């Protein structure tokens, strides 16, 4: 293949083979799942550590007091693109006094990413997104892939075999929709969920991590004794 | 700008228990000269903020344009635009905030002195005020320039506490803002007969009112004065 040397150059059947390859880096993450009702939003997630003497990789990042994220891919890419948000929110609060919607933080990342695919010199992103927040409109989910693609669903999941999780989520659709003022269950469900994409591996105290956010919760991060109740 | 050419007179203002008043005239004067009759200085942003605006004429509508850009980039991929979505007064005012005391600090001010009036989504009045400085502050009633030394005064006979506004109605608080413009017409040599008043309310509509008049004043009495101190 010799179309595949950079990203400013189409295949003849007009493809970005890097980005292909970034898409393939994302793939090998572990898995994330985002779920939302029309009161909360809930992100799990599992970790991943080197071995039995290391830590585990934290996953989820807080942008703003309504607004978080979790990823899957390559980290530093995360870092950065979660640096960026966390700029843009700020200054939307700064010179506006206004919290940032959702949709409007997924066209600047879409924005972002888009700029890395077309000129030399550059890659593109690593890593895989899934954004939850509350804003003036309700609870909000968003998926963004190093494409510049994003879009809003009321759930979904990303990284390796999380194609389980998603069928899951297809099938109780109805179910958590309807979950409203009850974080607990939505919580429980999210876990259900990404508990389709475990082959050989269970849910702990050290590899689960969860956030949620809501009409009167900020965005907020349990992990360790804090999700032994919801394993 | 580092000194004003064509100026605006007073902007006055204040709060009642459903919404807000805002008033100004309709003159542009040019150095004790009356120069421009007809100039609008009161701004609507959207159907729940009126900006009111003194001082310098092109600085105005260079802000008037800032805002319409403003309204525009608010509309760009935005399906909730005249929803929840829509722009604020507190927003409009932020942003008019950091553009003046940013221009301040580059010795490059905007002279003017701005009222952004109008009511929150909550349905919450808004009213404040900020100058060429980037002084900013709030009142039940509001005024710069001249109207600050004698609108204010009668104003706060209406509005003297945050607890006299929900016993101040509509019909209340537009005589007073009426009564104040006729004094300003009265005492100030910058000032023109014809002006404009805006009211927001919270239940109805923004209702704009151009072309007002002040209305029957008292000057008979004149004619009993004679030449100063022994004279007739």
């Amino acid at each position: 293949n010799n179309y595949d040397g950079d990203t400013v150059t189409f295949s003849p059947t007009g493809r970005l083979f890097q980005v292909e390859y970034a898409l393939e880096a994302i793939k090998q993450g572990s898995v994330t799942v985002g779920l939302r009702s029309n009161t909360h939003a809930v992100l799990v997630a599992l970790k991943r550590n080197a071995d039995e003497l290391s830590s585990y990789q934290k996953k989820i990042i807080k942008c703003d007091e309504h607004m978080g994220l979790s990823l899957a891919g390559l980290a530093p890419d995360a870092r950065v693109l979660s640096n960026y948000l966390r700029q843009q929110c700020n200054y939307s609060s700064l010179v506006f006094n206004r919290k940032l919607a959702v949709e409007r933080a997924g066209h600047l990342l879409c924005d972002k990413a888009q700029k890395n695919t077309q000129s030399y010199g550059g890659r593109p992103y690593g890593v895989g997104l899934l954004i939850i927040g509350y804003d003036k409109s309700g609870a909000h989910l968003l998926e963004f892939q190093p494409s510049g693609n994003v879009t809003e669903l009321y759930g979904t999941a990303i990284g390796a075999r999380s194609q389980g999780a998603k069928t899951y989520l297809e099938r109780t659709l109805d179910t958590f929709i309807k979950i409203d003022g009850n974080p607990d269950e939505l919580i429980k469900a999210g876990v259900e969920a990404i508990s389709q994409s475990l082959r050989d591996e269970s849910l702990t105290v050290d590899n689960l991590s969860i956030a949620i956010v809501g009409k009167d919760t900020p965005f907020t991060i349990y992990d360790g004794e804090a999700v032994a109740k919801y394993i | 700008t580092q000194q004003p050419i064509v100026t605006g007179t007073s902007v006055i203002s204040m709060k009642y228990d459903n919404g807000v008043i805002i008033a100004a005239d309709n003159l542009g004067s040019y150095g004790s000269l009356l120069r421009f009759n007809g100039v609008e200085r009161l701004i609507p942003v959207g159907d729940n903020t009126v900006v009111g605006i003194s001082g310098d004429i092109s600085d105005m509508q260079h802000i008037e344009r800032l805002l319409k850009d403003l309204v525009t980039e608010n509309a760009y991929d935005n399906p909730l635009a005249d929803a929840e979505e829509a722009l604020e007064p507190s927003y409009i005012f932020e942003y008019l905030a950091t553009v003046m005391y940013q221009r301040r600090s580059k010795m490059n001010p905007l002279w003017n002195a701005i009222i952004v009036a109008g009511v929150q989504s909550n349905g919450d009045q808004f009213l404040r005020y900020v100058n060429l400085l980037g002084v900013t502050y709030s009142s039940p009633t509001l005024a710069t320039g001249f109207g600050a030394h004698m609108a204010n005064p009668l104003l706060r006979k209406v509005v003297d506490r945050e607890s006299d506004i929900p016993k101040t109605t509509v019909q209340v608080a537009e005589e007073a803002i009426v009564n104040a413009m006729r004094v300003l017409y009265y005492r100030d040599a910058r000032s023109s007969r014809n002006f404009s008043l805006a009211i927001i309310d919270k239940n109805t509509g923004l209702t704009f009112k151009k072309n007002l008049q002040v209305e029957n004043m008292k000057w008979d009495f004149a004619k009993d004065i004679k030449g100063y101190g022994t004279q007739k």
